[PDB]
This record gives structure tokens, sequence and C-alpha cells, in this order.
């Protein structure tokens, strides 16, 4: 699992 | 041979009926190994495969933590997108995200993925070069700009080329019996009277793993592609898959037809014939 | 907005053999949006203890779910899968055929 926040 | 690791995320807004529904699942090849359901009681990432059940609390708390975070960012995305498309509040919409890595037969990094979809159509994808983005909508542009400016690709590349791959081979070794196995198909044929001058020959392939498989019919060694009924490969529920291929044979012509099965669990391809 | 019809297949996990334990399956796939109503029927009535896989999707984004329940096929019992989805004017019923 990627551990960093990503927002469109 | 080659292997993959993939995480799937689905978030669906429930206008008025509470928070959006969020479901996450992770797979290694065709074997699912974890899940998270926002509507479930645990509120924890849970095991779906025997081998990952022994990980340790450090693993489970960590993954439950990162999956909750994904839940939250998707909850915000639903709002963001609604704006980008000037969409109503009463509407239910869907955001999907998939990311993962592939490694070749040498178990070395081969390909990484990271992509989003809004209401069933492509929204934005990380290109194979893992350094640039592919946006379709005009809306997708805004997101593409955001990520290029915040350097999102760089972070995902590092993850897809390192972390993702290291855990893939960790699971491969730890789940060796399950993941590095191969279940050859158990085949058989059926013959049923369609009329007085035709019969349907259905060639079966059962209990096989992985899902990839080639199942065809030939008439005197010639392709019958357009004259074959092929069903989609389906899951049996126990970790194996099933599939069939049927052709209508003009009476007295069974000997002309051969069924061919290709699967990596077979020492060599099969050539079946009703006889 | 995109709406894709679900493909439906109803079959058993193991080749059916009267009197022997098995699992009756209903695989729904290629659909969108995700809400879908799936029931397993015994001689027309709804079966109560039916479970399903965790929601997942293919590379084209379309969804797929496996609904299943334990059962022992007999010679006279009929089984079927009744699906419903926004793309279907009415609930679609597909009968279980031992040879499909």
């Amino acid at each position: 699992l990627f551990g960093y926040p990503v927002y469109v | 041979g080659s292997h993959s690791m993939r995480y799937f995320f689905t978030s669906v807004s429930r206008p008025g009926r509470g928070e959006p529904r969020f479901i996450a699942v992770g797979y290694v090849d065709d074997t699912q190994f974890v899940r998270f359901d926002s509507d479930a009681a645990s509120q924890r990432m849970e095991p779906r495969a025997p081998w990952i059940e022994q990980e340790g609390p450090e693993y489970w708390d960590g993954e439950t933590r990162k999956v909750k975070a994904h839940s939250q960012t998707h909850r915000v995305d639903l709002g963001t997108l609604r704006g980008y498309y000037n969409q109503s509040e009463a509407g239910s919409h869907t955001v999907q995200r998939m990311y993962g890595c592939d490694v070749g037969s040498d178990w070395r990094f081969l390909r990484g993925y990271h992509q989003y979809a809004y209401d069933g159509k492509d929204y934005i994808a990380l290109k194979e070069d893992l350094r640039s983005w592919t946006a379709a909508d005009m809306a997708a542009q805004t997101t593409k700009h955001k990520w290029e400016a915040a350097h999102v690709a760089e972070q995902l590349r590092a993850y897809l080329e390192g972390t993702c791959v290291e855990w893939l081979r960790r699971y491969l070794e730890n789940g060796k019996e399950t993941l590095q196995r191969t279940d050859a198909p158990k085949t058989h044929m059926t013959h049923h009277a369609v009329s007085d001058h035709e019969a349907t020959l259905r060639c079966w392939a059962l209990s096989f793993y992985p899902a990839e498989i080639t199942l065809t019919w030939q008439r005197d060694g010639e392709d019958q592609t357009q004259d074959t009924e092929l069903v989609e490969t389906r899951p049996a529920g126990d970790g194996t898959f099933q599939k069939w291929a049927a052709v209508v044979v003009p009476s007295g012509q069974e000997q002309r037809y051969t069924c061919h099965v290709q699967h990596e669990g077979l020492p060599k391809p099969l050539t079946l014939r009703w006889e | 907005m995109i709406q894709r019809t679900p493909k439906i297949q109803v079959y058993s996990r193991h080749p059916a053999e009267n009197g022997k334990s098995n699992f009756l399956n209903c695989y729904v796939s290629g659909f969108h949006p995700s809400d879908i109503e799936v029931d397993l029927l015994k001689n027309g009535e709804r079966i109560e203890k039916v479970e399903h896989s965790d929601l997942s999707f293919s590379k084209d984004w379309s969804f797929y779910l496996l609904y299943y329940t334990e059962f022992t096929p007999t010679e006279k019992d009929e089984y079927a899968c009744r699906v419903n989805h926004v793309t279907l004017s009415q609930p679609k019923i597909v009968k279980w055929d031992r040879d499909m």
C-alpha cells in the first residue's frame, strides 16, 4: 500500500 | 514466471444515506489476499488468503492505517470531482483507483501502474515511463497539473519500483505453496442432442490456476473462432477457475473436431477429441 | 453516465453429483455502476445464507462479484440466479444447468 496522501 | 501485485479501490457516494461506501482489495496474480470494507464491523484491513494470516499486528495495524487514509482521500475526491464537473449533490458517483507492479520471470521490476476512473471512464493514468500523466477530460487536466506541480509521479515511481516489488517477492516466498503453484485444468467433453442433424460439443476446463488459459476448437485442424461459443473464465470459489468452449457439429462429423487447451500447468498442450 | 449490463453465469463449484455437497455459484461481471441485486433461488424461493466476494473490477473498470452458497444437488431441485441492476428493466433470472 502506498503510504502517501494523493488528492485529485 | 511473471507475477503481479495489485490494489483496487472503489468509493461510491451515497447522497443523504451517510458517508460514501469504500471497498479495497489486494491481489497477487489471481489470488486475492486482503480487503477493507467501510460498511463492515471491524474497520480493519483483513486477510483473505491463508498465507497472509500470519503477518503480525505490526503489519495489520500498518495496513489498516494506510487503507483508512485511502478511504479518506477518496471521500474528499468525490467532492472535488463533483465540483470539477459542476455536478448535482443528489447524484451518486463512483471513483475507482488501481495501482500495482509487475515483475518478470527473473522477478525484477518490469512495469508499474497507477490510475483513476470516475463514473466508469478513464480519468487519469500514470504513463509507463512513470514520469508523465495521461489525462482525458478537461477536468482531468486540473488534476494532472496539480500532480506534476506537487511531484506525485516521483513518489509513486519510487514506491512502484521499490516497496511494491519487495513486498511482492516477500509474499511470493511466504505464500509459495499458494502463489507459486499451478493447477492444470481437469478437462472433459459433453455431447447433447440439439436436433436430428446437429449436436453441441462442449469442451470443459476446470480446477485450474492461474486464470490465464487458451481454449479453442478446430475442424480438420482449422480455426473455428467465429463458430465457437466461449464463456468468460469464471471463479469456482475455491481459488481455481473454470471455462468452456462449445461448437455445433453437423451429425457424423464429430471426428473432424479437436479441442485444444493451453495452460501453464500442462506439461504440453492438449488435443481432445470426442471419440 | 456509463452503464454496462452485467453478464451472468450460474454454476456449481464441483461437477454436480446428486447427494454430494457442493457450492451453487452466480458470477456477475462487466457491470457498472456497482449497485446490483443478486439472489440465489431454490425452486423459485430466495435462499437465505448466500455470501459474496469482495467488490473488485477488471482493467476496463467494469465490476465483478461471486455470489455463492453451500448445497447438495438432488434430481428434482431446481436452482436459479435472479439479478437486478439499473441496466435491466426487470430482474433477470438465469436457470442453473448442470452442463453449463
